């Protein structure tokens, strides 16, 4: 019981999306995590025409998110994030926010209006430090 | 979790297996920490003891174990599994001398020890010996060496070594220590082998709470230090 | 818990509860102590009468392994009997292969490795016993050993096994045992047994004292306490 | 209850329940009483009928010319230990050309029953042996248990409702070392009649008496020679 | 205190002092994660900062919010955030996230699908379509090795912070505070207590200060002697050693 | 057991001049072995600190002169050696260091008013260099706080002294007896940053202050030192109503301190430049508040 | 309920435990093998945790015979078992036939060894895939086994972490013939594709097969290739 | 966790089962097919 | 929640006369009730003294806890394997401590009335606060003491209203004399121990299974009120009992007397107790033809 209640909420969603009536001018925007899991009856076009994947960033889009966050920010240095555009070990777009947020904390933490580009590396190593043991084992 | 309950030694869908990596935290119930340092022609083991009772003796407590005349070791982890691990080490060191007619290298002995631990992972139906082993020895045309053998069957050779409870703290010191260019002239070695442990645990013994094994290319015999000369080096780094 | 059926499995923090469970089965056994003087080792067992039909020296816990080595077991008695036959058999092979008496430091190593092997496999269980080993020699002096169910074995000057393990060695350590003769020790063992729990929750008990050292010329045997009866004449003086 | 399945598994209290259950199998059999004087060791058992016309199942059984045993518990482990018992006795006759000491025979039984109490794949022996014997140092009464703890004793009674026999023996154990062969037997079978419900009587067809003596080979009596023993008794004090 | 100062920038300084975040130009009222083995400090830091310029602080044990019926665990989470939008300064505290935090996987058919839907309601009403404004969240769990990476990404739980049990010198600090307002003679060898004390828990150190008072009341003393502490240390160290399955393996 | 150390303390404090000073250093390792002991009731830490209290006092009698190099060199070689007969941590974290160093800054509080800059800044640096790397954690922290507040008054402020205190502010806010001592210490460096003309540095740390409001209740001179720096900070700018809002606090606090000219400086500063503010409704009601008063007619700028 | 044992099936498909063992291969160190026109290049990735670890103690590129080399991606301690197995098995050919064993013939037999641990029922399979190279009878060879027991022949391939990037790289990056030197320049370029840090002479380890035999490179040789490597 | 007119009957009967019955004269017998519905408060002596 | 008297049309409160209920809440008042000895309880003299250290010495030395600088606890918790020793020790507590005892059971709070669990919790506590020496007893608090990790707590709509209101009032009043609160449960492993922890139910008083001689005298006290044959071996009764509480030991004595009524015999026997042993856990024997 109650797992067919979940399953019938799908069916009511499939009906009022592609039933007889064809409710015009309504628009449906859906967003998930991993979408290989879900029902192929959703994924047929006529119902869910657009399939848009978001990558993490890549390079040349790290630059653009670096620009748009530091634009509204008193960076004002001659030490650039160019060293940190080209790093490997990819870094999701919400984390670029947190790098500038952590340096924003760490600029005021020593009572500065300004980011002095040694805090920038402390902010970088804070957000990226995750895999630490692996037991020197199974490589 | 995905939760296979990890009762026996099989895989998990993540790709790893949990029973062997539960043996790595089996060392930590010893409540102990050991350090090996290789700097120059000498190599130093240092390890504290813990005597909780006056009725308990002093001579029968030592974790320094002489394997051969020129190879010694120290054992961490739980006690009963550690001594049976030494018996295979003493046994297969003597088969080398019998079969092959010369003294076993310190590098080859860890291959034999790690392969015994590998079968207990690969084949089931024996508990995989929750203890760790650190060796020292002199090898001609190679200098001295330090090796560590894991319960998983992993071994590697490296200069500064920590084991026991406080690996990550002691190894953090020795990276900060062994990054410069020292020559490690046998009192440089022993002093840091104390002072790597002498940032960590905040203890203050009078000189009867540790053990120090040593080997040197002037006398390649394995050698356990005297309480008097332990006291000598304890005030020699130390003005 | 839910990880503690076999002795071949680890806990999620890294220990084996089947070894942990078997240790505190020894804890419910009666107290047996051991102490060594400067020229010998003196054993002592608090043993309680079952009902009345015990026949005054039945099922004793003071064993006799070799010419100069004996045990002071406590725990499951039948499990200690089979374990004592391992130690009897081990000393005979050393005699046959090397031609002299077994050293006690080597004898405890051979037994504890045999105890260790029952802590690994799922087909067998760990032993529920713990015991003492005392001996004496002219080339080695006196030694006193101690073996847990896990297999950890090293030397003491005095020890206790049973319920009152802590409550007995609290007053063993107030003795100047390094200079006493073992004939003085025998009346001093008698009070330590008699201090702890004569008939409080039990009814009656009986004292057993084993005895090895220079006065026995290296032999190991029971005391002549039928001779002179000096244990109970001196232990019962602590009523005040 | 999840720890209550195998002999191998310890409990979180330290008590293996499978050994504790084999103690209960001994209480399923009937009662039997053994005792000894300075010169004579007598064990007396109680038969039990299966039906009204079937024969009564025997309890006391001969082992050697100086050893006989009683039984309580499973008849499977009864003959299984008996065949091990008889084999060891004639080996000392074959090798050493002497009868066995009774005390060191029982130590072989404790080593025998120890192994199936520790390794997996074999149950303990649910059995209740009482042993009478003659070594060079006189009579002996021994009991065993499925926990392999063999006890030397001077009088013992095991089986169903055998506590009432033990309470009789404690207030008469001082009298046992001095009496002759005759009333020693009927000291013993005064103890079995308290292991009976008070409406039936100890007859000839339901009791066996085995005697081994200092100059007497172990002899089993049944149903006809019990009548010289059953004479000279009082009724039950009701 | 080293973690305490790092706690107070991301929580106290937004609601007390937004001008500093407008000089450099930066937002965050986000919230933390307190990871560390239990007993040390994971609630007092929440309660201390909920005294300094307080408002309607909440406490959620995060294990009373699950039951049989399926659409209720989401209904509690929706209500607790609507209360937070009602009273505009607000601090959310949810101990032991690991009960409902978890990770998503293939099939857990009966119970686990409710928990994941409970999670996705929590996961996307603190970073939902509505801007969670003037509201801060303190999540604290002793476990976390397995949490949802969507829960762990910065933007929702922007900075995590670790809490350790001993120092031998923070042991010195906690002991002097709980043996604060207690009458004595100043005969206090604090260090040899702390040397014998392997307490690992200020709750145990509170217990040590509690028991040493009780032995002083024994034999009718208006003061506390130093031996009352050593009786308290041996009792507490014994009572800890009489416990099993007490694993310490966080991330 | 420490009564022998008490009659050791009887022996030295009379015979610092009768006996030679290195004989006190010959009595040093016996009391240092007593400092090892500290066991149960008789030779314990509390009495062990007292023999250290006597030798530091007897050294300050000898080193009361410009020959100060005994007390500094013996104490450092003491704490080094009693570590060096051992490993990690001296004998106990509490007494032998921090009760003695509490007396060091107590003795430094006495001789600072007389002695010249040289042997005291040798004395202050040798208690700098011991709490930089050696005994540096809590138990205790405020002793170095009040020491570096005493270190800074030597050359009366320059570039070096402002940076000397900005490095030691950010830690000392965890506790530091927040009931005055932290508040007095945290307004001391903002005038220094005004002296080195760093204005953005000043207003960040000035923004820390005001949550300890109503500080006029128990003390009074804390208030005036705050706003006199606050009026100077905006004086390099121009929010002229903000100084006049500060001057209201400058107005009403010394009026109850019963001033007849000092109260008039606060009044005539208010009435001067609410005028200089640009026109706003905040200027309009404020001049409707501050005018029409029976305190205000004393000046012809009432008419202005 | 089928994911705990090995001797039984799933009602629809295949064995679960062998698929879980292949997940352990994906979590290993990256490795690249490229078959050139005249030789075969192996290359792997060797980063130690700390500075303390000696790099000259444990090796990855490992000879079996004088013309047969072998690398892996998986778990290191299981690797040492079947190396020592493949050593002793290579000699048994040579004792019989007095001739060096061809590279097709080991991989018949080594896979039959890894076969046998997939049997019932109290053993675990290996968590190691292999890459085997050799120059027998003029033409070189590059093979790949797996814990299931299959075995193949690649023009070029990659295994370990981030292999799908290296697959898409080498799919664009292979031709039919280059020399042995240009294979080395493109084998370091694909190891650099997924790397974290400064690639030095000790972070990588490279062995090759000439027709003149198998040899692994010294750090000086590996430095000078990595010096001016594109 | 019931309390809709079943417990009205139930709580009132267990109220009047004891309280008004020390040393009574009228015996009451219960009978059911389901041994699930045994109340230990009933099986506390005094009631059943 | 008052039963206020409201006008029909104006809907306005005219009178109240509130709080009218049924005879279960009337049955909760127990004062100056008969004497069970602490010395009747054997072997648990520690937990007797621990209770004196917990509650009686607060009443004795009311100011020694005040000048010292500590706080007397106000929540002491009894627990053990079963009862006969949970209620029975608490029956021994207020038998000789007369300071206005006030018992309260668990599901007596559980009504069909919503919230009148929490209403009765607070009003009885406030009534006990109005009494100056009164201590509060709570019986089977584990009936609502719940919230273990995965399977139990089942909801609910009465457990949370009674547990929280218990936590509401117990944090409300000050922990001095003499409004000490005692709860009686069965097992801590059902309860919430670390939630209480500070000023709530905090002192853990564990109980063991009683001993042979304790169970032997529990027989003879309970067998006083019937015709027993004066041939009773309590040594037989001591050892034959195993894994039995005094509740079952009382039950054995009553079942022995009921079997003597079945055959109409005037007296008992030890076998009648042995027959009672077979009756408690429902054993039944025969001849089983394995056993010769
Ligand atoms: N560093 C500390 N300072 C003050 N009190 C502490 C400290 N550590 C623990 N405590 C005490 O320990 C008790 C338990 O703390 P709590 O935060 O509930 O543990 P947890 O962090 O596991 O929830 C508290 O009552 C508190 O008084």
């Amino acid at each position: 019981g109650a797992d067919r209640e979940v399953q019938r909420i799908l069916l009511e969603l499939l009906n009022q999306m592609d039933g007889f009536d064809q409710n015009v001018n309504v628009k449906v925007i859906m967003a998930t995590n991993r979408a290989d899991t879900l029902d192929p009856a959703l994924l047929r076009p006529g119902r869910l025409d657009r399939k848009i994947e978001f990558p993490l960033p890549d390079r040349r889009q790290k630059r653009l998110i670096f620009s748009t966050i530091t634009s509204k920010m008193n960076l004002s240095e001659e030490v650039d994030l160019e060293d940190y555009v080209a790093r490997p070990d990819k870094i999701s777009g919400a984390d670029i926010n947190s790098i500038c947020q952590e340096s924003g904390m760490l600029a005021v933490r020593e009572n500065r209006y300004i980011v002095l580009a040694k805090d920038f590396e402390k902010a970088y190593k804070t957000v990226i430090k995750k895999d630490e043991q692996e037991h020197e084992f199974y490589k | 979790s995905a939760g296979f309950d990890r009762h026996i030694t099989i895989f998990s869908p993540e790709g790893r297996l949990y029973q062997v990596e539960y043996a790595f935290k089996a060392i930590n119930q010893g409540g102990l920490t050991s350090v090996a340092v290789r700097g120059k022609d000498c190599a130093v083991i240092v390890t504290q003891k813990k005597v909780p009772d006056k009725l308990l003796d002093s001579s029968t407590v030592t974790h320094l174990f002489k394997i051969t005349e020129n190879i010694g070791c120290v054992m961490t982890g739980m006690t009963a599994d550690s001594r049976s691990q030494v018996q295979r080490a003493r046994y297969e060191a003597a088969n080398w001398k019998y079969k092959y007619g010369y003294e076993i290298p310190v590098d080859m002995l860890c291959k034999r020890i790690a392969d015994i631990s590998q079968v207990y992972t690969q084949n089931a139906e024996m508990r995989p010996l929750g203890c760790c082993m650190i060796l020292i020895g002199i090898d001609e045309e190679q200098g001295p060496q330090v090796y560590k053998c894991d319960p998983a069957g992993y071994y590697c050779g490296f200069k500064a070594t920590a084991a026991g409870v406080k690996q990550t703290e002691s190894t953090s010191f020795l990276e900060k220590k062994v990054k410069k260019k020292f020559d490690w002239t046998f009192e440089q070695t022993v002093e840091t082998a104390i002072t790597c442990l002498s940032t960590v645990l905040s203890i203050d013994f009078k000189p009867s709470e540790i053990e120090v094994g040593v080997v040197t290319v002037e006398n390649p015999k394995f050698r356990i230090l005297t309480e008097a000369e332990i006291d000598a080096h304890l005030v020699a780094l130390a003005e | 818990t839910g990880y503690d059926l076999s002795a071949s499995t680890f806990s999620p923090d890294g220990r084996v509860f089947q070894v942990e469970y078997a240790m505190k089965a020894v804890e419910n056994s009666s107290t047996a102590i051991g102490i060594r003087c400067k020229d010998g080792v003196v054993f002592g067992v608090e043993k309680l009468v079952l009902s009345k039909l015990y026949e005054e020296g039945s099922n004793k816990r003071l064993f006799n392994v070799d010419r100069h080595v004996g045990m002071a077991v406590a725990g499951l008695l039948a499990d200690a009997r089979s374990l004592a036959d391992i130690a009897r058999e081990e000393a005979s092979n050393f005699r046959s292969n090397f031609g002299y008496n077994i050293p006690l430091k080597h004898l405890a190593d051979r037994v504890a490795m045999y105890v260790h092997a029952y802590t690994l496999y799922s087909a067998v269980r760990p032993f529920g016993c713990s015991f003492m080993l005392g001996s004496y020699s002219v080339n080695d002096g006196a030694q006193l050993y101690m073996i847990d169910p896990s297999g950890v074995s090293y030397g003491y000057w005095g020890c206790a096994i049973g319920k009152a393990r802590q409550a007995a060695k609290t007053e063993i350590e107030k003795l100047q045992m390094k200079e006493m003769t073992c004939r003085d020790i025998v009346k001093e063992v008698a009070k330590i047994i008699y201090i702890v729990h004569d008939e409080v929750k039990d009814k009656a008990f009986e004292l057993e004292l084993s005895w090895v050292g220079e006065l026995t010329n290296g032999r190991h045997e029971i005391v002549p306490k039928d001779i002179r009866e000096e244990a109970e004449k001196y232990a019962k003086e602590s009523l005040k | 209850n999840q720890y209550d399945n195998d002999v191998t598994v310890w409990s979180p209290q330290g008590r293996i329940h499978q050994i504790e259950y084999a103690m209960e199998a001994v209480k399923q059999g009937s009662a039997t009483v053994g005792l000894k004087s300075k010169t004579h060791a007598v064990l007396v058992a109680l038969k039990r009928a299966q039906s009204e016309l079937a024969a009564h199942q025997k309890k006391i059984l001969h082992v050697d010319n100086h050893i006989g045993i009683s039984i309580a518990g499973l008849t499977a482990d009864a003959r299984l230990l008996c065949n091990f018992m008889r084999q060891e006795c004639l080996d000392s006759r074959f090798v050493f050309d002497r009868p066995l000491p009774v005390s060191r025979l029982v130590s072989l039984i404790g080593s025998k029953t120890q192994i199936p109490t520790q390794r997996y794949g074999r149950r303990p022996y649910g059995v209740g042996l009482l042993i009478a014997g003659y070594d060079d140092m006189g009579p002996h009464i021994f009991q065993t248990c499925p926990s392999a703890n063999y006890f030397d004793c001077r009088a013992m009674s095991i089986g169903a409702r055998s506590q009432s026999a033990r309470t009789y023996l404690e207030r008469h154990m001082s009298e046992f070392m001095e009496c002759n062969l005759n009333e020693l037997v009927k000291h013993g079978l005064r103890a079995l009649r308290e292991t009976l419900p008070a409406e039936q009587d100890l007859t000839t067809k339901n009791v066996s008496i085995g005697i081994v003596g200092k100059d007497l080979e172990f002899t089993i009596y049944d149903d006809d020679d019990v009548s010289p023993f059953l004479e000279g008794l009082e009724e039950r004090p009701q | 205190s080293e973690q305490i100062r790092e706690l107070r920038e991301v929580i106290e300084l937004p609601l007390t002092n937004p001008e500093l975040f407008q000089r450099v130009g930066i937002i965050p009222p986000k919230g933390c994660l307190l990871y560390g083995p239990p007993g040390t400090g994971k609630t007092l830091l929440a309660r201390a900062v909920a005294s300094q310029l307080d408002c309607n602080f909440l406490k959620v044990v995060s294990s009373s919010i699950v039951d049989k019926y399926i659409g209720e665990s989401a209904r509690l989470i929706r209500e607790m955030f609507n209360y937070a939008r009602d009273h505009q300064p607000c601090i959310i505290f949810m101990d032991e996230i690991d009960a409902i935090g978890g990770r998503r996987f293939s099939e857990g058919t009966s119970a686990d699908r409710e928990i994941q839907r409970t999670l996705m309601e929590l996961l996307n009403q603190m970073d939902g379509f509505d801007t969670l404004h003037r509201v801060k969240m303190i999540m604290a769990t002793n476990r976390p090795d397995t949490l949802d990476p969507a829960l762990l990404r910065p933007g929702r739980l922007d900075r995590k912070i670790h809490i350790d049990l001993p120092n031998e010198q923070a042991r010195l600090d906690i002991l002097k505070i709980h043996a604060g307002p207690i009458t004595k003679h100043g005969e206090i060898d604090y260090e040899a207590i702390v040397k014998l004390s392997d307490g690992f828990n200020g709750a145990d150190l509170r217990n040590v200060c509690t028991e040493a008072g009780m032995f002083a009341i024994r034999a009718d003393h208006d003061f506390v002697v130093q031996e009352d502490f050593m009786k308290a240390v041996r009792k507490v160290a014994d009572s800890k050693k009489l416990e099993s399955k007490l694993d310490y393996k966080p991330v | 057991m420490a009564d022998g150390g008490s009659e050791r303390a009887d022996g030295r404090i009379v015979k610092m001049e009768v006996d030679y000073s290195a004989t006190v250093d010959q009595r040093l390792p016996e009391c240092a072995k007593l400092a090892k002991e500290g066991r149960l009731q008789e030779v314990i830490e509390t009495l062990l600190s007292l023999e250290k209290q006597t030798r530091t006092a007897s050294d300050m009698v000898s080193t009361s002169r410009i020959l100060v190099a005994v007390v500094k060199m013996c104490y450092e070689a003491k704490e080094w050696d009693l570590l060096n007969e051992n490993i990690m941590l001296l004998s106990k974290r509490r007494s032998q260091l921090k009760q003695a160093v509490a007396k060091m800054v107590q003795q430094c509080c006495t001789y600072v008013e007389e002695i010249t800059d040289l042997p005291i800044k040798l004395r202050l640096i040798d208690t700098l260099r011991m709490v930089t790397e050696g005994k540096i954690y809590v138990e205790i922290e405020r002793a170095r706080l009040t020491k570096t507040l005493a270190t800074i008054k030597e050359q009366n402020g320059d570039v070096k002294e402002a940076a000397s205190i900005l490095q030691e502010l950010q830690v000392e806010t965890y506790g530091s007896m927040e009931k005055k001592e932290r508040v007095e210490f945290i307004l001391e460096q903002m005038r220094l940053c005004l002296a080195v003309k760093d204005y953005i540095r000043t207003q960040i740390i000035s923004k820390k202050i005001n949550t300890k409001f109503f500080q006029e209740e128990n003390t009074e001179k804390l208030k005036l030192k705050y706003y006199n720096l606050m009026i100077q900070l905006d004086q390099h700018e121009g929010s002229y109503l903000s100084i006049c809002k500060h001057y209201r606090a400058i107005y009403d606090t010394p009026c109850i301190q019963a001033e007849s000219e000092k109260w008039q400086q606060a009044l005539k500063s208010v009435v001067l430049y609410v005028i200089l503010a640009p026109f706003d409704n905040e200027q309009s009601d404020l001049v409707h508040r501050i005018s029409g008063d029976k305190k205000l007619e004393e000046i012809p700028k009432y008419k202005d | 309920g089928y994911s705990f044992s090995l001797t039984t099936f799933s009602p629809s498909g295949k064995l679960v435990q062998i698929e879980y063992a292949l997940a352990a291969v994906a979590g290993g160190a990256p490795s690249v093998g490229i078959k050139a026109a005249n030789g075969v290049v192996l290359a792997t990735e060797k980063k130690q945790k700390s500075i303390l670890y000696d790099e000259r103690s444990v090796h990855k590129v490992e000879p079996i015979t004088k013309h047969i080399g072998l690398v892996y991606s998986g778990m290191g301690p299981d690797y040492r078992v079947l190396v020592h197995r493949a050593r002793k098995l290579a000699q048994q050919y040579y004792l019989v036939y007095q001739e060096p064993i061809p590279t097709a013939q080991l991989v018949q037999r080594v896979a039959s060894v890894m076969q046998e641990y997939t049997q019932s029922g109290g053993v675990r399979p290996f968590g190691v895939s292999l890459l085997i190279c050799g120059w027998n009878e003029g033409r070189p060879y590059l093979f790949q086994s797996d814990p299931s027991g299959a075995y193949f022949a690649w023009k070029a391939t990659a295994m370990g972490k981030n292999y799908v990037n290296g697959k898409t790289f080498l799919e664009k990056r292979y031709n039919e013939d280059l020399e042995l030197e240009d294979a080395i320049h493109t084998a370091i370029l694909t190891l650099k594709e997924s790397f974290e840090g400064q690639m030095t002479e000790d972070n990588i380890e490279v062995g090759i097969c000439n027709e003149a035999g198998f040899r692994r490179l010294t750090p000086t040789e590996v430095k000078d290739y990595l010096a001016a490597i594109a | 966790g019931g309390d809709n007119e079943v417990q009205r009957t139930m709580l009132e009967l267990i109220n009047q089962l004891d309280g008004f019955d020390p040393r009574g004269n009228i015996k009451v017998l219960m009978a059911t097919n389901r041994p699930d519905t045994l109340d230990p408060a009933l099986m506390r002596p005094g009631r059943l | 929640g008052d039963l206020v008297g409201v006008n029909k049309d104006s809907y306005l409160i005219l009178e109240t006369l509130p709080t009218e209920y049924d005879s279960r809440v009337k049955a909760m008042e127990v004062d100056e009730r008969p004497t069970e000895q602490y010395s009747d309880i054997g072997g648990l003299d520690k937990q007797i003294q621990e209770l004196v250290e917990a509650i009686v010495l607060p009443m004795n030395h009311k100011e020694k806890f005040e000048n010292l600088g500590i706080q007397p606890p106000k929540g002491v918790l009894m627990y053990g394997p079963p009862g006969t020793g949970k209620t029975l020790l608490a029956r021994a507590c207020a038998a000789q401590t007369k300071a206005t005892f006030l018992k309260l059971a668990g599901p007596q709070l559980v009504q069909m009335f919503i919230g009148d669990g929490a209403k009765l919790v607070r009003d009885a506590f406030a009534l006990a606060k109005e009494k100056a020496p009164s201590i509060i007893f709570i019986d089977e608090l584990d009936a609502i003491g719940t919230k273990r990790f995965d399977s139990e707590k089942a909801g609910d709509r009465e457990v949370q209203r009674t547990m929280l209101e218990l936590l509401n009032q117990l944090d409300g009043f000050q922990p001095n004399t003499q409004v000490k609160v005692i709860a009686a449960t069965n097992r801590v492993d059902i309860l919430d121990p670390a939630l209480l922890r500070s000023g709530r139910l905090d002192r853990k008083i564990e109980f063991p299974m009683p001993n042979e001689e304790a169970r032997a005298r529990i027989m003879q006290i309970h067998s006083r009120k019937m015709n027993v044959s004066p041939d009773v071996n309590y040594e037989e009764l001591a050892r034959c009992t195993d894994d039995f509480n005094g509740a079952q030991c009382k039950a054995v004595c009553v079942e022995a007397g009921m079997i003597a009524l079945r055959r109409g015999a005037t007296e008992l026997t030890h076998e009648d107790y042995m027959e009672g042993i077979l009756e408690v856990q429902a054993k039944k024997k025969a001849n089983l033809q394995y056993y010769a």
